[PDB]
Parts: structure tokens; sequence; C-alpha cells
């Protein structure tokens, strides 16, 4: 997250870190036993870390739970990043408390202009690298489809939304992928991709969660 | 277009499509 601020500890209780030796993607807890992330974050083994704030230091509220099943959208395309969504079934349910909690799926898609909260442990610089220990937070609005497509000609599908600032300076970045975009208490986006970070007229592009609510339901029903 | 996954790298081939291995040995946009 470029241009954001340090979140209050454990104040984003649905945030998870996906770990394979070290942090590499975020995710969102949507059920005590299910996490949603980006399909490009797939690995065949993943440790899900809940209740995290400082990813480098154990502070006492973390839960470390291995993934039992990892399921990418069957029409995910690694070249266009269309359908960039993945479900993870935890090997046991998380214990829910004030520091580990679920977030709701959307009842409807978010309108342009809706204000959202983005979070993660990704790079905080637009040029160069600074990976933080502490969870970062960012308020940003959903942009209209036309501005989105105008920023990224021929690259935006019906399953993608742009969230951010056309003037640049504030955005998600490498290491934030799979993380949540929460608007009015509903998960509306998943950090997916962009051209650089926080660049002018290149806002972040996010998986449009509201198009996948049925897919998620049916996948869980089969597992 | 480069996905916002954190990958430590040595060569461009360690990165996903759209990214390059940059000066700090992380995948990113060129
Ligand atoms: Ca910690």
């Amino acid at each position: 997250i470029v241009g954001g601020y340090t979140c209050a500890a454990n104040s984003i209780p649905y945030q998870v870190s996906l770990n394979s030796g070290s942090h590499f993607c975020g995710g969102s807890l949507i059920n005590s036993q299910w996490v949603v992330s980006a399909a490009h974050c797939y690995k065949s083994r993943i440790q899900v870390r809940l209740g995290e704030h400082n990813i480098d230091v154990l502070e006492g509220n973390e839960q470390f739970i291995n993934a039992a099943k990892i399921i990418t959208h069957p029409n995910f395309n690694g070249n266009t990043l269309d359908n960039d969504i993945m479900l993870i079934k935890l090997s046991s349910p998380a214990t829910l408390n004030s520091r580990v909690a679920t977030v709701s799926l959307p009842r409807s898609c978010a309108a342009a202009g809706t204000e959202c909260l983005i979070s993660g442990w990704g790079n905080t610089k637009s040029s160069g690298s600074s990976y933080p220990s502490l969870l970062q937070c960012l308020k940003a609005p959903v942009l209209s489809d036309s501005s989105c497509k105008s920023s990224y000609p021929g690259q935006i599908t019906g399953n993608m939304i742009c969230v951010g600032f056309l003037e640049g300076g504030k955005d998600s970045c490498q290491g934030d992928s799979g993380g949540p975009v929460v608007c009015n208490g509903q998960l509306q986006g998943i950090v997916s991709w962009g051209y650089g970070c926080a660049q002018k007229n290149k806002p972040g592009v996010y998986t449009k969660v509201c198009n996948y609510v049925n897919w998620i339901q049916q996948t869980i029903a089969a597992n | 277009g480069c996905p916002r996954i954190l990958i430590r790298c040595k060569q461009d081939s360690d990165c996903l499509a759209g990214c390059v291995c940059t000066n700090n040995k992380f995948c990113g946009s060129p």
C-alpha cells in the first residue's frame, strides 16, 4: 500500500496473510473455514495466518492454519487475469473473536464513487522497495468503468473494477495481491494487478467480487 | 500489467507475465 497509513492493530480482523515461508499475498476471511484471495496467488501448499498485525513478530493473537483445499476459478486466465479469484478451505475452522472475524460478501455491486478500505503488507513506495512490518490501510473509491477502461485500453473485462486515484500517489502494490477491498462492510474487490503502483492515470485493478457470489456458494457446497 | 504478488527474483523468468525482475530482486512492473 502506497500512500496509506498504519492500521490500528487487529482493527482489520478479516485480513489474512498467505505464507509459504514468508508473506506473499493477502486474503479475506469470509467464513470460519474459508478464505478468498486471487487465483494468481496459487501455490500447492499455503499457511494461512490470521490475527496478524506485525508480520515479523509474534504478538499473541495470531492463528496459523494450513490450507486443506485450494481452488482457483476454473476459467482463470493467467495472461489476462480474468476471473482472478481463489478459495481456500482451512484445515480447521478459525476461532472467531474480536481480532479474527469474517467479512460479508456483497448483496449487490458497488457503484462508482463508493468509498472503500484497502489493506495489506505490500510495498509502500511507488519507485523502489520498502516492505512494512505493520499492516497498512488506505481509503479509496471505486472508479467508473469508463475511466477504468480508458486507463487500461483493451485490458479490462466485465469481472474487473478500478479502485483508486487517477492522479496517482495512493494505491495498492506488490505484496497486496489477494487482499480485501471492503465497502460499506462488504467485500467488493480483491487486489489483482496494475501498471506499476500509484502512477498517474493507472489505478489499481481489482477482481469484481459481486460477480462470483454464486460460484463461491456452489464451490463450498461441494466441499 | 503486473500482478501484485510478492515474488523474490533473480531473473525475469521467475516472475509472472507482465513483470520483470527489478533492481531490488523483487518482481514488479518495468
Ligand atoms: Ca505477528
